[PDB]
């Protein structure tokens, strides 16, 4: 147990949270890097946290290029630490430092396209993540990303029951959170990939609410308030009112500028309101937007 | 129908056939009997009752339980502290928001320590290797539920009743798989309920014919039979509410003309 992380180096902080700290380290005996999640144990006398349980038991069954690979786990008598390849750069840093330039179409189909088959891999094993956003989107200097922070996820052999805390931070929150629904589904991922999506294109989040109602408007503003046609069911709702505006929908091409048929095409199906009806990450892969897909490297500024 | 309802159900397969616990596990163990396990697991029936747990939280549990004594000598004073822990673990992975540690003292009648369950759950998820996402009869029953037509809530019912009663019996249900278990499950009730039997749906989704399910079912059918007459109850009781449709009320058919 301490043997082990004797083993480690601890190079810098990587970053903060609740759970605990995250040191980017190198093991002195193989050289290998890697990303140490410290998490203590003391701060609450509860045991092993929910999510270090789900994040652990999870992510050890999901092996595939597009996700982050964990290690290993040490857990000693106070601390726990889960030990993780190391990537440069996350997402939202890269999305910030591409603000003046803004990130090449062919990079963002890459992205999409690997965050697809990363996505696909965990809902065909029964995952949900429920927690896609940015910040939890690791890439390196090659031109692979990989979806990390399984915190959230969770296994939906059994229908995954909503919760108002442990939900997606608001601006990549599906409509049918929103609404109040019972149940999770797969594709609640596709909508906040829908989002990231969009907001790699525009330079500008898509659906920056600043509260739930305001979320939830931003949305139909854009999309259109969605009616019993377009969405069977939705004025029978938990949180659904009559009293909602009735906005139009925007027309794609000014949503999305810089896209073409395609991209629109493909957008518009990873945010479409009735869930039953939202693309799937599987056949997202198989749409004509992918036709192309090139692996283009970055430029990182570290 | 979901869009990865097939890859997934061929993964819990896959799953199933390794969290697969030692059949004979029990024999081996020096202090503990199936009638000891039957006592605790029937405990755990009435924790979920009484913190309104989700019932594949008890399966999660149970599971756990089971692996952990396939490679754990433990003692007669010791077995519920690993079903506590268990239980602990389970709610922990499925709940929303998991009792707090001090519950799983309290329901213990304070028989072991906030210390001692803490360090049972570090024990057993050691024992585990942090693989807790285990299949359970709970979801290939759901997966089942899906090819079912004529959507019925008292088949739903009694089938997930009859999947809870072999949680009980170590023998004989330890050596029957958790999609197996559940296929003789679904039958039973259906035909109990609306005399329909495993659809071809279902034959050709499971590659079980109900001639491969008769062997659990035999032994499912009797203990759905002797399942009044069981030294523990807390299952029937549980199924009598008429959030079951009082299912564990109904009769069971006399014979199953298989
Ligand atoms: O999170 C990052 C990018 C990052 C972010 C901030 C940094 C600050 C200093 C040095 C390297 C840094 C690297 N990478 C990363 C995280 C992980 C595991 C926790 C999931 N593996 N690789």
């Amino acid at each position: 147990p301490l043997v082990d992380m004797e083993n480690f180096q601890k190079v810098e902080k990587i970053g903060e949270g609740t759970y605990g700290v995250v040191y980017k380290a190198r093991n002195k005996l193989t050289g290998e890097v890697v990303a140490l999640k410290k998490i203590r144990l003391d701060t609450e006398t509860e045991g092993v946290p929910s999510t270090a349980i789900r994040e652990i038991s999870l992510l050890k069954e999901l092996n595939h290029p597009n996700i982050v690979k964990l290690l290993d786990v040490i857990h000693t008598e106070n601390k726990l630490y889960l030990v993780f390849e190391f990537l440069h750069q996350d997402l939202k840093k890269f999305m910030d430092a591409s603000a003046l330039t803004g990130i090449p179409l062919p990079l963002i189909k890459s992205y999409l396209f690997q965050l697809l088959q990363g996505l696909a891999f965990c809902h065909s094993h029964r995952v949900l993540h429920r927690d896609l956003k940015p910040q939890n989107l690791l890439i390196n200097t090659e031109g692979a990303i990989k979806l990390a922070d399984f915190g959230l996820a969770r296994a939906f052999g059994v229908p995954v029951r909503t919760y108002t805390h442990e939900v997606v931070t608001l601006w990549y929150r599906a409509p049918e959170i929103l609404l109040g629904c019972k149940y999770y589904s797969t594709a609640v991922d596709i909508w906040s990939l829908g989002c990231i999506f969009a907001e790699m294109v525009t330079r500008r989040a898509l659906f920056p609410g600043d509260s739930e109602i305001d979320q939830l408007f931003r949305i139909f503003r854009t999309l259109g308030t969605p009616d019993e046609v377009v969405w069977p069911g939705v004025t029978s709702m938990p949180d659904y009112k009559p009293s909602f505006p009735k906005w139009a929908r925007q027309d794609f091409s000014k949503v999305v500028p810089p896209l073409d048929e395609d991209g629109r095409s493909l957008l518009s199906q990873m945010l479409h309101y009735d869930p039953n009806k939202r693309i799937s990450a599987k056949a997202a892969l198989a749409h004509p937007f992918f036709q192309d897909v090139t692996k283009p490297v970055p430029h990182l500024r570290l | 129908v979901p869009d990865y309802h097939e890859d997934i159900h061929t993964y819990l397969r896959e799953m199933e056939v390794k969290c697969k616990p030692k059949v004979g596990y029990m024999k081996k163990q020096p202090d503990i009997t199936n009638s000891m396990r039957a006592i605790l697991v029937d405990w755990l029936v009435e924790v979920g009752e009484e913190y309104k747990l989700q019932n594949e939280t008890l399966h999660l549990a149970v599971n756990y339980i089971d692996r952990f004594l396939s490679s754990m000598s433990v003692l007669r004073g010791k077995l519920q502290l690993v079903g506590t822990a268990a239980m602990l673990l389970a709610s922990k992975f499925e709940e929303i928001y998991p009792p707090e540690v001090a519950e799983f003292v309290y329901i213990t009648d304070d028989t072991y320590t906030k210390k001692q369950v803490l360090r049972m759950e570090h024990l057993v998820l050691k024992v585990l290797t942090f693989d807790l996402a285990a299949p359970t009869v709970n979801q290939f029953l759901t997966q089942y539920f899906l090819h079912q037509q004529p959507a019925n809530c008292k088949v739903e019912s009694l089938a997930m009743f009859l999947g809870e009663l072999s949680l009980i019996d170590a023998d004989p249900y330890l050596k029957y798989l958790p999609s197996v278990i559940a296929g003789a499950a679904f039958h039973l009730a259906l035909y109990t309920v609306t005399g329909q039997s495993w659809p071809e749906s279902l034959i050709r989704k499971t590659g079980y014919t109900l001639e491969s399910l008769k062997p659990c079912l035999m032994d499912l059918h009797q203990t759905y039979l002797k399942a009044p007459q069981h030294a523990q109850q807390s299952i029937r009781e549980k199924y009598k509410n008429s959030k079951y449709h009082g299912v564990s009320l109904l009769n069971p058919p006399e014979t199953l003309n298989l």
